[PDB]
RNA sequence: CGGGACCGAGGACCGCGCUCUGCAAGGAUGCUGGCGUAAUGGUCACCAGCGACCCGUCUUGAAACACGGACCAAGGAGUCAA
RNA sequence: GACUAAUCGAACCAUCUAGUAGCUGGUUACCGCCGAAGUUUCCCUCAGGAUAGCAGUGUCGACCUUCAGUUUUAUGAGGUAAAGCGAAUGAACUUUAAAUAUGUAAGAAGCCCUUGUUACUUAACUGAACGUGGGCAUUCGAAUGUAUCGACACUAGUGGGCCAUUUUUGGUAAGCAGAACUGGCGAUGCGGGAUGAACCGAACGCGGGGUUAAGGUGCCGGAGUGGACGCUCAUCAGACACCACAAAAGGCGUUAGUACAUCUUGACAGCAGGACGGUGGCCA
RNA sequence: GGGAUGGCUUGUGGCGGCCAAGCGUUCAUAGCGACGUCGCUUUGAUCCUUCGAUGUCGGCUCUUCCUAUCAUACC
């Protein structure tokens, strides 16, 4: 797999080399590629200092770089938003196009006919013996 | 390796930061044999 | 630790596709209120069945009242408490009219005699002794004695603290 | 007060002590209230309280 | 104490002219009344440019007016809250109706010789109280030695 | 349904209303007494309860150290030009 | 290095001369509105510099676009806890999956489709770059908040300070020494810790009433010799303790427990009695 | 022109080995470990081996305190 200038990549230093490696801040970070070399790549990372952002450039080898899926969900949601909007226009019915956060659970009833509860002590009596 | 923005701007295309130390080493080694060959030639003249 | 109540708390893990009917778990929690009861219940399930609160739900919380609160009873309490040496067993006996009163007396007793707080004490069993021969401790065996009757020597009389001065010296004989 | 709970209180409009607000229960709001738990007391109000 | 992370901001705009010109004060009163009692945003913009200072009111030349008079603007009344200057490079002044704060003598003479009309801003407020059929023009703001040296 | 404290901003009308001859409805009125002067109020001196380091200045991060101050009057220190 | 008019390692007098100092001292009414700062990055350092950042006055621009030290969703780092192995296989096992905070992305300024060129690239009109035209407004495509905009101009102080929590790297006989984030202080009053740079509560216009926080209610001292159950008697108890002395320490102090063991086939303590014979066992 | 370690200390060495009651461990049998003990540091001898001031103390005169007691008192 080759990398090109402009895409978004993750930096994960693989292997057991993380013993005396100097700079562990950029492990697990995500950035934009600005320079490509055969076995190295240039990554633009941002760091927060108090109230501002400071840009940094790092040179990371290829085996510690994987492509990112940051925009995958956005491009997907755009695709099915267009598709279900066209389907809703074809069928003449409304449909939800916005994500909603998780709602509280509603009222329901749980039967104990075949699911009689088990009484638990703070420690197990099998462990006491 | 972190790199300076000015250093990357002044860096020629194709060259990387992973060869700067080898470049400096080759420069020092070349100067060393230049001095050594001058000394050898002067000793040969003597 | 306070005006406690015994709560039957039944909870479970949230139903999934792989497990549509999860098992239910029931405990008896001595807690000041229902929020504390549910918190203790989730703490105990995290310690025992590795069921977290976010992946579970409370099915039922009920109050267990004493069946005969007007009957004098003897209770044996088996507990484990934590000191800096570690966890220690303890069996103790309390003479009360309810399990909740026995548990509050136990908490006050452990606080007084071993400086143990609420968090370091695990109540493992509270049982009502069915027979007098089941009583083991001498400080309850002397109270379940036959034809028990004692006087009350040296009783300081109740005098109002707002009455600073008294014309007569009090007596300690009634 | 740390900056993240300060920002969450500013977004919840709890900018003074003894300020009260109504919040609809979602996960997105529940996590915010759980973060600012060391500064607030919250619960489920009845019709009389409302 | 109230936690105010954000700060209430005082206005960064002129609410009154710094000039002591009494006629400018009368014009400001008139256009305050117009901007309070009319729909038209033209009156509000004119009141604003009456508040503005001299570097914020660069002069407008007759050649600039003639440039903007093209393409269907030949009958619109030209409104410039600035000084209208004369241009020697414009040999033929077209017929125009211009209202301004002040004209130079050559600009006024050349407009009246071409056959147009020169108006003041109170005459403009009398004849077009809503700013109907008007071309609002401004001079080059950045054409200054200081702005070049910025 | 009682018992108590503090407060009365505004000054024609307009409004929302109600239990609708009117009202507790967009902010106090009604009745009565004593006195009409040092009585209220104010200033100064002193006692009492509580509170309260001696000012600049300097240093660094800050104190401490250090330095100046017996008292009073009059001068007395970011001006002018290019 | 003595003396040369109380003046000598260079006399006295006037002048240049109001000589120079980066060092010391001082620098004059009131009220109102804002209001700070300590390696960010570069230069050979000390007898070093700029510079980022943080601020105030003016303005002007459609004060237009909305953005945000926050959560959620998707995906990374942390797979690390955990459940199972009647799923396979054996922290390095996995269907599944931790807590803390943390990186990127979440629209009309966007998403694709089509046409060409390519001086990029590819075996290649193939990907992509640049243009071209079209489709998507039927909802503008999470939550919450939003007197929070932008751009110039001019002006000023401070820009290798102190303390503390957390994380991390080293250590010492013990002390401790670096960094990273955040909070406080220098600039700050109030209530409480008897008292006070670093503690707790809480931030400040002038007043009245009410209610509290931290801390308190025997007196000083406002508020309880309040209530319940226990423990402790110290020949300077203890009441703001956690550190040290200090140890697996010493106690015939006092309670509550745990484990093992004995006990009417008589336990523990006592009293009355027995405590024998080979045998003065061998050597010395 | 500035400037002028501290609830510390006390009576019993260090290094190396062994034992060790105990702590842990008992899918690994490792690791901490007091009390001890063993190695290195002249038949009452020799007197022919004194091993470096950067660090400063004294003295009167007089009073008081501590006890970690030389004497006096008791045991």
């Amino acid at each position: 797999r080759t990398y090109r200038v402009g895409d978004i990549v993750d930096i994960k230093v693989n292997g057991a080399v993380q013993k005396g490696m100097p700079h562990k801040f950029y492990h697990g970070k995500t950035g934009v590629v600005y320079n490509v070399t055969k076995s190295a790549v240039g990554v633009i990372v941002y760091k927060r200092v108090k109230h501002r952002y400071i840009e940094k450039r790092i040179n990371v080898r290829i085996e510690h770089v994987k492509p990112s899926r940051s925009r995958e969900d956005f491009l997907r949601r755009v695709k099915e938003n267009a598709e279900l909007k066209k389907k809703a226009k074809a069928e003449g019915v409304p449909v939800q196009l916005k994500r909603q956060p998780a709602m509280p659970r509603e009222a329901h009833t749980v039967s104990i006919a075949d699911n009689k509860p088990v009484t638990l002590a703070p420690v197990a009596y099998e462990t006491t013996i | 390796i972190e790199v300076s923005a000015a250093k990357e701007a002044m860096r020629p295309e194709g060259t990387s930061v992973r060869g700067d130390k080898r470049r400096e080493i080759r420069a020092r080694v070349k100067k060393n044999q230049k001095q050594m060959l001058r000394n050898q030639r002067i000793a040969a003249e003597k | 630790m306070g005006r406690l109540q015994e709560y039957q708390v039944i909870g479970r893990h949230l139903p999934t596709e792989a497990n549509p009917n999860p098992a239910l778990y029931r405990m008896r929690i001595f807690a000041p209120n229902e929020v504390v009861a549910k918190s203790r219940f989730w703490y105990f399930l995290r310690g025992l069945k590795k069921v977290k609160k976010a992946t579970g739900e409370i099915v039922s919380v009920n109050v267990i009242s004493e069946k005969h609160p007007l009957k004098v009873k003897n209770f044996g309490i088996w507990l484990r408490y934590d000191s800096r040496s570690g966890t220690h067993n303890m069996y103790k006996e309390y003479r009360e009219t309810s399990r909740v009163a026995a548990v509050e007396a136990m908490y006050a007793d452990m606080a007084a005699r071993h400086r143990a707080r609420f968090r370091s004490i695990h109540i493992l069993k509270v049982v009502e002794l069915e027979k007098t021969e089941d009583v083991k401790r001498p400080y309850i065996k002397q109270l379940v004695a036959k034809n028990l009757s004692f006087p009350l020597p040296h009783r300081v009389p109740k005098i109002s603290t707002k009455k600073i001065f008294s014309a007569k010296r009090p007596s300690t004989f009634s | 007060i740390p900056p993240k709970p300060r920002k969450i209180l500013q977004l919840l409009r709890l900018r003074q002590i003894n300020n009260g607000v109504f919040v609809k229960v979602t996960k997105a709001t529940a996590e915010m209230i759980k973060i600012v738990e060391p500064w607030v007391a919250y619960g489920y109000p009845n019709l009389k309280s409302v | 104490g109230i936690d105010l992370r954000w700060k209430h901001v005082r206005s960064s705009h002129r609410k009154a002219p710094k000039s002591d010109n009494v006629y400018l004060k009368l014009l400001v009163k008139l256009y305050r009344f117009l901007a309070r009692r009319t729909e038209a945003p033209f009156n509000k913009v004119v009141l604003r440019r009456l508040f503005m200072s001299r570097i914020n009111r660069p002069p407008v030349s007759l050649s600039r007016i003639a440039r903007n008079l093209k393409n269907g603007n030949e009958k619109k009344t030209v409104v410039v809250v600035a000084t209208v200057t004369d241009d020697n490079r414009l040999l033929q002044v077209p017929k125009m109706e211009v209202a301004a704060l002040r004209f130079t003598a050559k600009a006024r003479a050349r407009i009246e010789a071409a056959g147009g009309r020169t108006l003041t801003l109170d005459q403009l407020a009398l004849e077009k109280p809503t700013g109907a059929n008007t071309l609002l023009l401004r001079g080059p703001k950045n054409a200054r030695e200081a702005v070049k040296h910025f």
